């Protein structure tokens, strides 16, 4: 379960994050955790959670995995 | 009168008198010696 | 069903018997105490575990003990 | 939960006053508990509770909803911690009567007999709701304040 | 035969039993062995049923106890008048009510607490009071501090008379049991003499003292220049100068030409526009009518002559097919059980206090009261709390009757029996309706929170989205506003401004305006209905299952107050009716806190404020914000606690200190509420060992508090904490922004 | 004994409860299911249309309301099926309750489809 | 003394009917039936709530659990000085007599009783829970 | 065993008055297992001030 959890973190960062854009300017770009598909949303929520730089609504990660992965060599 | 002084010897009455004495002693000290922080 | 045990410190005061709201305990002939009476628990299948018996016992420590075991419909006191 | 709440209030407020620049604010206000309640809890929860409002919403609305969500789970755990079993068992016995006497619904009948939660189970469920609401409330406040003001 | 029945010298006045703690109880007179004893000594001190079985001795005890209470209250009133005379700014306030803050408490200059003596105006420094005594004194026509001092001495004398009456009617001449059981005579004397002669003599005081002095005070003449009241009684020509009716004397009264008394017995309605209070002429006519009504009501029951009704005959006469024997047996219950009487009187006395709160906010009876926003908030909140507590008490003593006094072999197929006999149906229906109310009332708030959070405000329950208008309340409001035209022809205005109409302002502040009702008011009223129904559920379940339940068939033998019946049968914690009072106390706190929050926010938002249009204190945010929980959290609690949290370094700093202290006490209660005495007893065992090691173990054995005392301490500190928190919040807020 | 009441022991109430399809004692469980479904799906089609999230978009309010009503009828039929799977191990049997749940599915979908036309 | 039998045709006390009566446990599992012989007509308190007039002679009530029958037995025994006995009835019609199963009430000693569930030791002489680990179930050390 | 009125000391470890001092009331001379009747000036958690003990559970100290 621990290794499946870590593989899921890696997969959702690789597919839905902005990791290849984060590493160029890591001071001014917010790390993206995973995309939001919530059909209960309205259009102001879809507009407001589309922060940048994303296509749709995303969550901004606080778990710190981009700094750890960028330090240990992920690019 | 013996029973009245026995009642005055009970625990809440003596606690009231003694805390009135202690609080009044502290109040008079903080009046005549205003705001002591040191010494 | 709960576990009710009687220990040899019983002095046959009958207090536990007259405290049970379910008629589980009874007094048997015995020779271990001056009262020649000892408690016994032949009907522990109807015991709910309220512990009134333990409250009624005068001895230190208790001579009747209720160990809450597996629950049934009778031990849960269910009328349904 | 109390002790880790103290160490994280302390950590978070000393680092917020470091990150803003005015460590003098922490040095002046941390020596008395009204300074805590005014300058860390009241002050740093302005943009949190403005996550949604009758004028609109922004990206902090999820942390405002989670903040209220944690207050609610905390409060619901107080019910299991304060009120105890026999009240609820008498209430469930009246509910059992009410279901078995109502026509056209008593054709449906339970397989497991409904009873109240046990005493140990009550303590575990109350402590569980208590702790989950504690964690969600402080995580919502911490993430929303630190991300909204920086 | 109704007559005076008294036993001579029952109990010797002696200091002997003062020196023997717990003399009243055979268990407690043995002395203290463990610490539990002390708590028992204070818990059962006034439980006279556990002292004696003899109803006569109990009745005497409660009679003298009541006298003690009255003497204490008279000491309290004496204190308020004395502090109003000696340590206040009442005269200065009389000269300028709109710009001087009522203050009647001053602190001594030690340890810096002198800062609490703030600038209240009138060349005075003290604590601004919100009890409303100044407006009551101005309405009564008091003008000088001397009259207040004289009232203080009078009330002290009356306190001494009440304590003498207590000692006398317990130790020297103590009434017999059949004196107390004359309930028909008691109702006659209290309805005639107390309410009737009370309101008659008060209407006398009003018509002869209040009306002229307050008419001159509204005219503008300096208070010192106004004639003293005895000159108003003595020279009737002055009374004819203000109201010419007084020239004719009492000749129109006896000749039934009462229409000529329309100068001072009016039916104006509304408020005095220069003063913001009800017309004292309306209040005088009101008290005269009330007087005549109650004196008529006090001649209903038969005493020593043939005329008059009989209570048992009226009770036994109302019997139907659905109820069987009907009200038979209730007379015997209510003339032999003090707890049943106490339950009825507490329920109606609490309800009456809540009605007092609503009618006094809506129809301000005192001059310069409506614009003293702090006084209005304080009075409403206070009397609402008192009300709630007395209702919970009613449920408590109802249950105490049910366990100790209920005896079905004089009470067999009766109203009470049928209630006990279909209690499962009653509680199950109340259960369902409580869940229904909870789901739909609270669910609208959660629904709104979700829709507002999801960026879909058009899907909310609000005045602009899905509307839920209070059509019935609006219709009743409109009808009562249109009432003076058709269904009340002799009324000049409506009974209250809140129905609709214009606006009465005094000194730039809004006294009262029409209160509008929308979706938010609909939602809070159904929240109120929900919480009240749940409280009723707990208390009523407590009283109906006090004797037996399917869980505990012999609960009556365990008493009214007992912790449980053991961990068996799944667990029986809090099965006693006392524990139902304990939970009802928490739920009563919940309900009334939401009620006073409703009142506070609504008044500050849609009613109060200054007149330039009207600028309200919070700009009118209620209608759009009071539909989400986040709205209450931010716009009410968070926004309005600014004043309390920044009150340091000023005269309101004590409200900040009591804010923190109340939060502390509330949290402190959770230790008692969430834990149990086994842990604490074992901890005390370790500590006792430590004391034994140093030869300091007490002879009275340290014991952990009982289960029920743990619950009692818990709920008491919980209530004290929460209520005092809202107290400090309210007072600091309304005094600073008022 | 049981408390005698003119609500629990009224004659016209007893005849009305005997006439409802949960009590007729001799009709098929499929027929009971389709009648109960034609009642309940037809009444459940309403509030999804009038109060649902697509209630103000024209030409699609009734479609989404009936589609959500049909989804709820399918969830209710699954609930009936698992209740019968857990309860019995003519109406009160495993085969009879499975026929009753299938009849409720058919009758509820037919009631929603008839409410879309109406 | 011999074991008595249940007479189903025993007149019940005068009672209007409560909501705290029997449930489906009486039809599916069991219900318990109490019987006593009264000396006069007198009102007693029903343990399920309400008052009831007993008849002069035999009486018959049926309850849902054993504690209701003990509560009525204790009430009729301490207040009215009567000698009741309550049975156990199954939906097959099986009748199980108990209380007093000896015939003499259990609050006084009678010869012929065999002591059950009696440990012949103190409570401090129980073994530790390490000695009864890894049995077929949970065991308190007082079980042995 | 010990005589009436003499002070003894309790060695039953699961007793409330273990390692404490009481006063002998009577010693039963039959074959009873716990004949020594000792009163104590302080009560236990059950409010009782009297217990029966064996011979090897009391020491006249
Ligand atoms: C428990 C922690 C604590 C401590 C260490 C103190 C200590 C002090 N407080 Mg504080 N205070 C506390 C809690 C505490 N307080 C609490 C809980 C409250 C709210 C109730 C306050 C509210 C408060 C106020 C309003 C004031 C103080 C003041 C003081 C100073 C008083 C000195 C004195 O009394 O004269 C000397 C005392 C004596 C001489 C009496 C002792 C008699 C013996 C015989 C002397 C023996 C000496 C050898 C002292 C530094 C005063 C101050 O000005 O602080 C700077 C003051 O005005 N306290
Ligand atoms: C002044 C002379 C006097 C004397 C010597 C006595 C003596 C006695 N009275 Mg009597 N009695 C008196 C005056 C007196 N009484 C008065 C003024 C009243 C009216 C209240 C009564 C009404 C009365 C009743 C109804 C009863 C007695 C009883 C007794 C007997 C025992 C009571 C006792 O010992 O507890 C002494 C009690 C106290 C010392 C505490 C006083 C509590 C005061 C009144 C309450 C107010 C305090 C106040 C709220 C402050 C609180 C502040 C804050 C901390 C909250 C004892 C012979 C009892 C009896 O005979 O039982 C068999 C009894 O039932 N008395
Ligand atoms: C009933 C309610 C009530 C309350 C809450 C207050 C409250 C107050 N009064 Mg007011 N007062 C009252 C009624 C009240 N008063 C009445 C009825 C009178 C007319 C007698 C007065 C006349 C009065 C004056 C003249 C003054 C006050 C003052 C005060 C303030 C300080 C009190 C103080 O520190 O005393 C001093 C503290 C003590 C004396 C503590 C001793 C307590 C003893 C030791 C207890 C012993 C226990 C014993 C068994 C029970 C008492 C028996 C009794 C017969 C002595 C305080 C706000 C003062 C003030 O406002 O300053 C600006 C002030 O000067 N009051
Ligand atoms: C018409 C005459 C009359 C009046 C005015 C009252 C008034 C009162 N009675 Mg009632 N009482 C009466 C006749 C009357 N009673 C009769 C005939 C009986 C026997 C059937 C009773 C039996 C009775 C009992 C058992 C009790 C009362 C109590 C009360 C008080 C209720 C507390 C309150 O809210 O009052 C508001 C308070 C006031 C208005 C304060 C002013 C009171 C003064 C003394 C004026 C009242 C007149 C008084 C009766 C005259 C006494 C003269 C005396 C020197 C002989 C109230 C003072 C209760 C009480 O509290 O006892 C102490 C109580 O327990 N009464
Ligand atoms: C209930 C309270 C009350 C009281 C105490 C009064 C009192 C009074 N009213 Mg008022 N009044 C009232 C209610 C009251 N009123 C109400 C409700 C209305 C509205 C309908 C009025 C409308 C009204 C009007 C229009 C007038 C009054 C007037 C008066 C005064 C004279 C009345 C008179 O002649 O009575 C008859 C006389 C008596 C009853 C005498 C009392 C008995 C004496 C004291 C007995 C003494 C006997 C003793 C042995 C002798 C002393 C011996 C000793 C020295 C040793 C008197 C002060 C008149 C007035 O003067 O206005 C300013 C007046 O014009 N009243
Ligand atoms: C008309 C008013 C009234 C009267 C005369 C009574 C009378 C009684 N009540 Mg009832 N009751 C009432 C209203 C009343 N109650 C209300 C308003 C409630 C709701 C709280 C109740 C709920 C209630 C319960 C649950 C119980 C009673 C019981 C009793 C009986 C014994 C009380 C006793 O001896 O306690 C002694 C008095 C005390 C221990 C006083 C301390 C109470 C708290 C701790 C003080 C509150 C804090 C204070 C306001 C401020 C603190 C300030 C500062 C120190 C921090 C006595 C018949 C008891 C009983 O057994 O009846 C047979 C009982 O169990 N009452
Ligand atoms: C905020 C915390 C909280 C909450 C939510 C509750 C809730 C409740 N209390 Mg409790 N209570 C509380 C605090 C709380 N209490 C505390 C602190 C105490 C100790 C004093 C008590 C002591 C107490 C007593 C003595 C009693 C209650 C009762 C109740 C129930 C009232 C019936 C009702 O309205 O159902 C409606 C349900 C709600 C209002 C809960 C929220 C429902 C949400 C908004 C909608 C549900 C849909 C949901 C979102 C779907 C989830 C799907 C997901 C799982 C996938 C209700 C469940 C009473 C009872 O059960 O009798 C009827 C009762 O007698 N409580
Ligand atoms: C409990 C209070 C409550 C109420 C009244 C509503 C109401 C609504 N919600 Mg909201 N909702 C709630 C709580 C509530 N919600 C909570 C607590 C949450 C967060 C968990 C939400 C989250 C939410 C979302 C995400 C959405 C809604 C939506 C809606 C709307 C349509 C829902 C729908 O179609 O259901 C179908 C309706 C039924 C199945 C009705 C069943 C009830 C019937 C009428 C009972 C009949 C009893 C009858 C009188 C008995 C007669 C007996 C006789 C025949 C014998 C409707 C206005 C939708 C919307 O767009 O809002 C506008 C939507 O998208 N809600
Ligand atoms: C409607 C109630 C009618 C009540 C009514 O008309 O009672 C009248 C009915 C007739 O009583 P009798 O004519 O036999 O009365 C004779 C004497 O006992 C009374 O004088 O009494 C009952 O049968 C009680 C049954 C209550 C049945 C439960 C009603 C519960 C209603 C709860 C909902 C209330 C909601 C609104 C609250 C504000
Ligand atoms: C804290 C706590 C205790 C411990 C609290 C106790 C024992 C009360 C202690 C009160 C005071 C501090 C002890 C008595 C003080 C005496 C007056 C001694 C004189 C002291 C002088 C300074 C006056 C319980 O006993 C308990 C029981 C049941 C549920 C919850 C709890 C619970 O939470
Ligand atoms: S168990 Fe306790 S109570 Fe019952 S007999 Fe033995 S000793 Fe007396
Ligand atoms: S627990 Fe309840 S049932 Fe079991 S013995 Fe003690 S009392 Fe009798
Ligand atoms: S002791 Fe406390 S917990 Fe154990 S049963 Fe009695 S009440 Fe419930």
């Amino acid at each position: 379960i621990i290794f499946l959890w870590t593989s899921g973190n890696l997969f959702h960062v690789a597919w839905q994050g902005n990791f290849e854009q984060w590493v160029t300017d890591p001071v001014h770009i917010r790390p993206i955790a995973h995309a939001i598909w919530d059909p209960h949303f309205g259009q102001p929520a879809v507009e407001a959670f589309t922060r940048g730089g994303a296509s749709g609504p995303v969550n901004i990660s606080t778990s710190g995995v981009y700094q750890w992965w960028y330090t240990i060599g992920m690019r | 009168m013996k029973d009245f002084t026995t009642y005055l010897s009970t625990a809440p009455v003596i606690a009231t008198i003694w805390f009135t004495f202690t609080a009044g002693l502290l109040i008079e000290i903080n009046r005549y010696f205003p705001d002591p922080l040191v010494f | 069903a709960h576990i009710v045990k009687i220990y040899d410190t019983c002095i046959g005061c009958t207090q536990c018997v007259r405290a049970c709201p379910l008629d589980v305990l009874e007094m048997v002939p015995w020779d271990g105490c001056k009262a020649s009476q000892m408690a016994s628990a032949p009907r522990t299948e109807d015991c709910v575990g309220c512990k009134r018996c333990e409250t009624a016992c005068p001895t230190d420590f208790l001579s009747v003990r209720v160990y809450l075991g597996s629950e049934s419909t009778r031990s849960m006191g269910l009328s349904y | 939960l109390n002790t880790i709440g103290w160490v994280t209030f302390y950590w978070h407020w000393k680092h917020l006053t470091l990150w803003q620049g005015n460590v003098a604010q922490f040095d002046e206000s941390s020596t008395y508990l009204m300074g805590w309640l005014r300058d860390y809890l009241w002050l740093n929860s302005s943009q949190l509770i403005n996550g949604y409002n009758p004028f609109g919403m922004n990206s902090l609305s999820v942390w405002a909803w989670t903040f209220l969500f944690g207050h609610l789970i905390y409060a619901t755990g107080f019910m299991f911690l304060i009120s105890w079993r026999g009240y609820w068992q008498e209430l469930i016995e009246t509910l059992v009567w009410a279901h078995e006497k109502t026509p056209l619904a008593n054709l449906v009948y339970w397989k497991d007999k409904p009873v109240a939660l046990s005493i140990v189970q009550a303590r575990l469920v109350g402590l569980a709701h208590f702790s989950v609401g504690y964690i969600f409330t402080y995580a919502a406040f911490l993430i929303a304040s630190t991300s909204g003001r920086f | 035969k109704v007559k005076i029945a008294v036993d001579r010298n029952p109990v010797e006045t002696s200091f002997e039993k003062w020196a023997k703690p717990g003399h009243f109880s055979r268990t407690l007179s043995k002395g203290p062995n463990t610490t539990t004893w002390i708590w028992n000594l204070h818990a059962d001190a006034h439980d006279f049923d556990s002292h004696t079985s003899d109803l006569e001795e109990i009745s005497r005890k409660v009679f003298s106890a009541h006298f003690g209470q009255l003497g204490i209250i008279f000491i309290w009133l004496s204190g308020m008048y004395f502090h109003g005379a000696r340590f206040s700014n009442y005269e200065a306030w009389l000269s300028d009510p709109t710009h001087i803050k009522p203050s009647a408490q001053v602190v001594w200059p030690i340890v810096g607490q002198e800062i609490l003596n703030g600038d209240v105006g009138g060349g005075f420094q003290g604590i601004q009071i919100t009890s409303g005594f100044f407006q009551l004194w101005r309405a009564s026509g008091i003008t000088s501090e001397l009259q207040l001092y004289t009232t203080a001495i009078g009330g002290l004398v009356m306190a001494a008379a009440m304590f003498f009456a207590g000692w006398f009617h317990y130790h020297k001449a103590a009434p017999k049991l059949e004196w107390f059981q004359n309930v028909e005579s008691m109702l006659n004397h209290h309805l005639g003499g107390l309410l009737g002669l009370g309101s008659l003599a008060w209407a006398g005081h009003q018509i002869h003292v209040s009306l002229p002095v307050n008419k001159l005070l509204d005219a503008g003449v300096d208070p010192k220049e106004i004639p003293l009241p005895h000159d108003l009684l003595l020279n009737r020509a002055i009374m004819a100068d203000l109201y010419p009716s007084f020239a004719k004397g009492i000749a129109p009264f006896f000749t039934l030409n009462w229409s000529e008394y329309s100068d001072f017995l009016t039916f104006k309605g509304g408020l005095n526009p220069v003063t913001g209070g009800l017309w004292l002429s309306d209040t005088a006519h009101h008290h005269v009518a009330i007087a005549v009504l109650f004196l008529v009501a006090g001649h209903m029951y038969r005493t020593n002559w043939g005329i008059g009704h009989s209570m048992k005959e009226i009770l036994e006469a109302h019997r139907g097919p659905f109820t069987g024997e009907g009200h038979v047996g209730l007379y015997e219950i209510l003339t032999t059980s003090w707890h049943a009487q106490l339950a009825i009187n507490l329920a109606l006395f609490g309800s009456l206090s809540i009605i007092v709160a609503h009618h006094m906010y809506a129809m301000p009876p005192y001059p310069y009261l409506a614009t003293d926003y702090g006084t209005q908030l304080s009075l409403f909140t206070h009397h609402t709390w008192i009300g709630g507590f007395c209702i919970v008490g009613a449920g408590a003593h109802a249950a105490i009757f049910m366990v100790r006094d209920y005896d079905p072999t004089n009470n067999y197929n009766n109203l009470l029996d049928r209630v006990i006999r279909h209690r499962d149906a009653i509680i199950s229906h109340l259960n369902w309706v409580c869940i229904f109310l909870g789901f739909h009332s609270f669910g609208l708030y959660i629904h709104n929170d979700t829709m507002s959070a999801l960026g879909r405000p058009q899907d909310m329950f609000s005045d602009t989205a899905i509307q839920l208008q209070p059509v019935f309340a609006q219709w009743i409001q409109n009808t009562h506003f249109l009432a003076p035209q058709l269904t009340a022809p002799n009324a000049l205005a409506a009974t209250s401004l809140t129905w609709g109409g214009d606006l009465v302002a005094v000194g730039g502040k809004v006294a009262m305006m029409p209160i509008s009702l929308g979706t938010s008011d609909f939602m809070v009223h159904h929240i109120h209905a929900f919480t009240i129904h749940v409280t009723v559920l707990i208390l009523l379940k407590g009283v109906l299952f006090a004797r037996s339940s399917r869980l505990i068939p012999d609960k009556a033998n365990l008493g009214f107050r007992f912790p449980c019946d053991g961990p068996g049968r799944g667990g029986t914690c809090q099965v006693s009716a006392w524990d139902h009072v304990f939970l009802g106390l928490f739920w009563m706190y919940n309900s009334l806190s939401i009620v006073i929050f409703h009142f506070s926010w609504k008044m500050q938002s849609d009613v109060w404020g200054t007149v330039t249009g009207v600028s309200h204190i919070t700009g009118g945010n209620f209608a759009q914000s009071a539909n989400t929980i986040n709205g209450w959290l931010r716009d009410f609690l968070w926004a309005q606690s600014s004043q309390v949290i920044q009150s340091y370094g000023s005269a309101l700093s004590a409200y900040g200190l009591i804010f923190l202290g109340a939060h502390f006490v509330w949290a402190f209660s959770l230790m008692f509420l969430f834990s149990g005495r086994g842990y604490w007893q074992e901890l005390i065992e370790s500590i006792v060992w430590a004391h034994n090691k140093l030869k300091v173990a007490p002879a009275i054995q340290p014991r952990a508090l009982s289960i029920t005392q743990g619950r009692a301490v818990g709920v008491a500190h919980y209530l004290l904490g929460g209520i005092a928190t809202t107290w400090s919040f309210f007072l600091a807020r309304i005094i600073s922004v008022g | 004994g049981m408390l005698e009441t003119p609500v629990t022991s009224a004659p016209i109430v007893a005849t009305y409860l005997s006439n409802l399809p949960a009590y007729r004692t001799g009709v098929a469980p499929v027929l009971r299911g389709v009648e109960i479904g034609l009642a309940h799906g037809f009444l459940l089609a309403g509030p999804f249309i009038k109060l649902g999230p697509l209630r103000n978009v024209p030409e699609t309010a009734e479609i989404a309301g009936s589609l959500s009503a049909a989804g709820l009828v399918l969830i209710l039929a699954l609930c009936l099926s698992i209740y019968g799977s857990a309860q019995f191990q003519p109406l009160f049997s495993a085969d009879g309750w499975s026929e009753f749940a299938a009849g409720f599915l058919v009758g509820g979908e037919a009631g929603v489809a008839w409410a879309y036309v109406c | 003394w011999t074991v008595p039998t249940l007479n189903p045709d025993t007149p019940s006390p005068i009672f209007g009917g409560s909501t705290g009566g029997l449930l489906r446990k009486a039809q599916t599992e069991e219900f318990y039936v109490i019987t006593w012989e009264a000396k006069k007509e007198q009102i007693f308190e029903m343990p399920t709530g309400g008052a009831a007039i007993m008849r002069q002679g035999p009486n018959l009530l049926k309850f849902g659990k054993k504690e209701q029958c003990l509560a009525l037995t204790t009430q009729l025994r301490n207040k009215f000085k009567l000698t009741p006995c309550f049975y156990r009835v199954f939906p097959d019609g099986k009748v199980q007599y108990l209380h007093p199963a000896d015939g003499v009430y259990p609050e006084k000693v009678n010869a012929g009783r065999v002591g059950a569930n009696q440990n012949m030791r103190r409570i401090g002489q129980n073994v530790n829970p390490i000695k009864v680990k890894f049995s077929g179930r949970m065991m308190s050390p007082a079980e042995i | 065993g010990p005589k009436r009125g003499s002070l003894v000391k309790i060695l039953r470890p699961e007793s409330y008055w273990f390692n404490q001092v009481g006063k002998v009331v009577s010693v039963d001379q039959s074959g009873v297992r716990y004949p020594v009747v000792v009163r104590f000036e302080n009560q236990n958690y059950a409010g009782v001030t009297t217990n029966n003990y064996a011979l090897d559970e009391v020491v006249a100290a």
